[PDB]
């Protein structure tokens, strides 16, 4: 159930990261994806590559972002792998400055959030709104400005049996909240000096903690302008913390009103009950864990030295902790990717250490993660 | 159906409080954004308060922002505009719309009818009517009334052409008048009874003047 | 704030002619703004919703277009029900939801004279001590006529008002009344009273009259 | 009003060196990579060079890459370009290019497009 | 290995008024990543299409792209007199951008 917030008021390069949902078997239906993760702004070209030739029939996810604004897509599609067909996806964006080009090395509490996103096109109509919905890490709805006809629209198993009065609310919801964001859009403009011929972009997040005890264990309210924090709603769901100069304009005209008043009766009321309702129909897949499946695999760029590489694949919730240690800690001359989207629900991940050849069975990655009843530790071993 | 009954017009002397009443049928307020338009009248509208649907933030207009409390209750289905320290250019009539959220863009499409707030230092006083004794024309002449909101019609409406109420001139001596006239074949004169229903709310006076020649 | 604005205020045209409304915003309020349409005495109804949008049941002969900050309402055919007031509203800013000055559509059509009475001041009336004649114009277009009294053949003017009724939504026509008062003391010094009505339809005026 | 001022030509002797500058107005350049391209009189348009303002990352052709070196400056708002170890071909009206970039995550995937080109400003290697 | 944009013909004559096509094919499979230029005499290149078939904002309508395979073509659907000028293909799918080698037009 969304909040209807009615009151107005950096750049990223991309991590491209191209894999499998599943290990490449030659000739078995597997999926190619794109996963472009840490970027800023929103505007981006991704494509799918096969020998060269541009991928038609893709698919990729609602646009979302990070903690610290930055977005994320995952760019996949159907594919069957072989030994000729070499896949790369081509990532442009204003940071790079020719497209980049990655080819697919085979080698290589809980918590309901309502993210949006709203990207101003000074000459190509109304600002893109886009806003989604959230669920811990699954995603359960959104609501795209340029659809055919903007509807709040499911897109988890369990939501779509809700009836027609949670879809008339929430639709009548966000696009009050577009016409809410589109208004901030136009008045930042003349808080700071800006131009209207460039495209800005205003991110807001609201949500509601909660830990086992089933009540609220902290609010969200924050706000950004062009991927830096802009104001955000404190612990106390009373006061507001201005992240600069010109929040602090904005941060007075929410005392006087009182905006935060409304925000803590939905975010301690009914945010939380919502939560557990959805927590109590999605209970099949919100509810669940799945441990992660390891492997290490070893591949030398020397005669004597190599990159020793602990896999992480198919667990769910997405947070876990996986580094390397020398005979039981290498936090520091050590590499780490963003956790990655499966696509399917699922996340993947893998850490990589240098190591010369001798004493490697010193070496073990530990693995943490929540649906995982016990740590663990394993070591390469042919 | 869907609609919006107002209520809780009348008069309330400079610098009262009144509430007005908006009764949804058909539909929950609980679901929608009512707002609250008023005119001079004579006047082009002027936006008063509105109250968003499910957060219950209540926006006002900058000349009544703190004197008018919007409100709506769910379990009557009803919006009231709490109005305070009247002034004398809050005299107006009010409506409660409801409102429609586009992708880009809104409007109000469901309103009432809405209910008439005067605001002045008279009191109150009851029609006088008196028959237009006469193709013929017959009528009433209501005089030295007030407030201006008192209808006219005749025989419970089982005649309704030829009528012509004309607007109510206030006097100079601060009271409303009005002529109801209606024409009618002068063969049908004596044959048919016309009898003006001054009608006054504010005052409840139904006074029935019966109008021959 | 979003000070709206249509011009013209009023624009009389004639039954099957094509009526252009334009309302612009002090401010790109993008494609929101919609038009309603209000006759006398009523509520306000709504006809144009996203800058361009018929709102469903209203006839086809309603259209608005969108141009910049300009905006522009145009009937396709006049007809006659639909002599009301148009106003524009933007609903880009909400608080506040700011709405236009108003628009006056009225049908021109061809003069008609009027058809003139007079209603002798009631028994009732004279006891209480109070007096009225009354002067009807039922029906008559355009919207200007004199009505000069004349009572005893001499000229009572200072002490008489004036009320013109709302257009006819069938006909296209007016009605006006016009009132002297006098006060019981003063009737009965004077005999003959009369209301002289001269109207574009009318050669010459037609005076009606009557004596105690 | 968008519109790109191009300065720094006139004549220099083979084996010199100039300093291009292309100053922009109308838009922040951080919201661009601005391409260099230049035209040889009467032939082909040659792209030259690009600079992503905000992160500095530049690319260079190899018909110039180790000679040219490319510079850019958002606080001034301008873009730069250094020639050095100029050669006789290297005569054209260069042009400063703004690249627009797109998105494929909108229903209808875009590219970007190089949509402003500055008036240019002739080069002489004589 | 550069992608050369074979574009032809070198020149072509049209009254005013008709129907003109310009192809254009790239060395290997450029994706719509493709815009056309117009270079008046004495004049920076200005963009016409995009994406290999978008129109410019604030170009004139008749003018079109559309891409077949890796044959592009740039329509003119009535010349008129403010159209000569030397067309150009472009290709910025790949590094480095190029363009072909031009088509002039004589009015």
């Amino acid at each position: 159930n969304r909040f209807l917030g009615d009151y107005v008021v950096i750049q990223r390069t991309p991590k491209i990261q191209v894999y499998s949902r599943h290990p490449a078997e030659n000739g078995k239906s597997n999926f190619l994806n794109c996963y472009v993760s840490g970027f800023h702004p929103s505007d981006i070209e991704v494509d799918l590559l096969k020998n060269g030739e541009r991928i038609e029939k893709v698919e990729h996810s609602d646009l979302s972002f990070s903690k610290d604004w930055s977005f994320y897509l995952l760019y996949y599609t159907e594919f069957t792998p072989t030994e000729k067909d070499e896949y790369a996806c081509r990532v442009n964006h204003v940071t790079l400055s020719q497209p980049k080009i990655v080819k697919w090395d085979r080698d290589m509490s809980h918590s309901m959030r309502y993210f949006h996103t709203s990207v101003s096109r000074p000459g190509r109509g109304e600002p893109r709104f886009i806003t989604v919905g959230y669920v811990d890490d699954t995603q359960f709805v959104r609501f795209d400005s340029d659809a055919a006809s903007p509807r709040e629209e499911p897109r988890a198993p369990w939501i779509e049996q809700e009836g027609p009065e949670y879809w008339d609310r929430n639709t009548q919801i966000c696009k009050a909240k577009a016409q809410t964001d589109r208004v901030g859009l136009r008045n930042l403009r003349g808080y700071y000096n800006q131009s209207e011929d460039g495209s800005h972009t205003w991110q807001t997040m609201y949500g509601c903690d909660m830990g086992p005890d089933g009540r609220l264990l902290r609010g969200y309210n924050q706000f950004a302008y062009d991927g830096k924090d802009y104001i955000a709603l404190n612990e106390d769901l009373r006061s507001w913390t201005a992240a600069d100069t010109a929040a602090q304009i904005t941060q007075r005209k929410w005392e006087a009103a009182r905006v935060a008043e409304q925000l803590r009766a939905y975010l301690e009321g009914e945010c939380v009950e919502w939560l557990r309702r959805h927590l109590e129909n999605g209970k099949e897949t919100l509810q669940r864990a799945d441990p992660p499946k390891t492997h290490v695999t070893h591949h030398p760029i020397s005669d004597h030295e190599a990159t020793l590489r602990c896999w992480a694949l198919g667990f769910y919730p997405a947070e876990i902790t996986l580094t390397w240690q020398r005979d039981g800690d290498q936090t520091q001359d050590t590499e780490l990717v963003e956790t990655r989207p499966a696509g399917d629900g699922t996340f993947q991940k893998w850490a990589a250490v240098v190591v010369p050849s001798g004493q490697e069975q010193r070496y073990t990655c530990h693995v943490q993660h929540e649906g995982l009843q016990e740590p663990l530790t394993l070591r390469w071993k042919p | 159906e869907v609609q919006l009954v107002e209520s809780g017009g009348g008069l309330v002397q400079p610098g009262g409080s009144l509430r007005l009443s908006c009764a949804a049928s058909g539909f929950n307020v609980s679901s929608y954004s009512i707002h609250w338009v008023r005119q001079a009248p004579g006047k082009g509208l002027e936006w008063v308060a509105s109250i968003s649907p499910y957060s219950g933030y209540t926006y006002y207009a900058d000349s009544v922002k703190g004197r008018f409390t919007i409100s709506a209750d769910t379990s009557k289905n009803t919006a009231y505009l709490q109005m305070n320290s009247l002034r004398a250019e809050d005299t107006a009539v009010y409506y409660c719309a409801r409102l429609i959220f586009y992708m880009w863009s809104s409007a109000m499409d469901y309103w009432g009818q809405g209910t008439l707030v005067t605001v002045s230092s008279a009191s109150t006083k009851g029609p006088s009517v008196f028959p237009l004794a006469p193709t013929a024309a017959l009528g009433c002449l209501v005089k030295d009334y007030f407030p201006e909101p008192v209808t006219v019609s005749w025989n419970s409406g089982a005649l309704t052409s030829g009528v012509h109420t004309f607007p109510a001139v206030l006097q100079s001596s601060g009271l409303y008048s009005l002529s109801s006239v209606v024409t009618v074949p002068s063969s049908s004169l004596g044959t048919q009874t016309y009898i003006c229903n001054v009608n006054h709310k504010p005052s409840n006076t139904k006074v029935d003047k019966k109008v021959e020649p | 704030d979003i000070q709206m604005t249509q011009s013209p205020s009023s624009l009389s045209a004639s039954v099957g002619d094509r009526v252009t409304i334009t309302c612009r915003a002090s401010q790109s309020v993008s494609s929101a703004v919609a038009w309603y349409q209000q006759k006398p005495g009523k509520a306000p109804k709504l006809l144009i919703y996203s800058a361009s949008s018929l709102y469903s049941g209203v006839p086809s002969r309603f259209s608005g277009s969108r141009s910049g900050t300009d905006f522009t309402l145009t009937i396709s055919s006049l007809q006659p029900e639909d002599f009301a007031t148009y106003y524009c509203q933007q609903s880009w800013s909400a608080y506040p939801f700011t709405f236009g000055q108003g628009t006056k559509v009225e049908i021109k059509r061809t003069v008609a004279a009027p058809s003139v009475f007079i209603f002798p001041p009631s028994d009732s009336q004279l006891k209480s001590g109070t007096a009225s004649v009354v002067c009807l114009l039922n029906n008559f277009y355009p919207r200007e006529a004199k009505v000069q009294w004349k009572v005893d053949n001499a000229l009572q003017s200072g002490n008489s008002q004036e009320s013109v009724t709302e257009q006819d939504s069938k006909d296209s026509t007016y009605s006006l009344s016009s009132t002297l008062t006098l006060s019981k003391a003063d009737y009965e010094k004077h005999k003959v009273y009369a209301c002289e009505v001269t109207h574009q339809g009318l050669s010459s005026p037609v005076t009606k009259s009557f004596n105690r």
